[PDB]
């Protein structure tokens, strides 16, 4: 368990959220 | 209202190491976090606990006497952190939704001056979808920095 901070911004983009709701309506 | 919604993505092996950054960096009075499972409760009531913070946990499988007692307990500012599952107190001013909830009702029940905070994983996806929709209201990725104003009275 990394005494260091969770990298939040790396990892929302993982993950992108308007393409992702994009494709799910078609 | 007066609650600002965010979500932070995670995959389920980045949640303890997510909250316990949250637990760092937000400027919690008492907090609320919800899981799942009642299994899950108790699992991450003891890694805050072991992670160095004051925690209670109550869930279904508990006989109302305790859980009630508990709660009582919590809103007398007699603890931190209360990890729960699904059923405000004035002090609890940041929420985690550690397991984002299925149905936006649910959702409303849990955020029903304070913060939400969501941990998404690729699992959760049309939910966040549907839960938005359904509420008109958009969750927006987590900022590197939160306003004070948001959530601390």
């Amino acid at each position: 368990i990394p005494d260091t901070d969770f990298d939040f911004e790396g990892n929302l983009a993982l993950f992108d959220k308007a393409a992702v709701f994009e494709e799910i309506d078609t | 209202k007066g609650v600002t919604q965010y979500y932070a993505y995670v995959t389920e092996r980045q949640k303890v190491h997510c909250l316990n950054t949250l637990f760092s960096r937000l400027q919690i009075n008492q907090s609320i976090i919800f899981c799942n499972s009642s299994q899950r409760v108790e699992l991450l009531a003891k890694k805050i606990s072991q992670l160095g913070y004051s925690c209670f946990y109550i869930h279904a499988k508990m006989r109302q006497e305790h859980r009630n007692r508990v709660f009582h307990d919590f809103r007398n500012g007699l603890c931190r952190n209360l990890v729960c599952t699904d059923l405000d107190i004035q002090a609890v001013n940041v929420v985690i939704n550690f397991d984002f909830p299925k149905l936006a009702e649910t959702y409303l029940h849990r955020i029903g001056l304070g913060l939400a905070i969501n941990l998404i994983t690729y699992d959760d996806r049309f939910n966040l979808k549907s839960i938005e929709e359904q509420l008109g209201t958009e969750i927006k990725p987590i900022p590197s920095n939160i306003d004070k104003s948001l959530y601390v009275a």
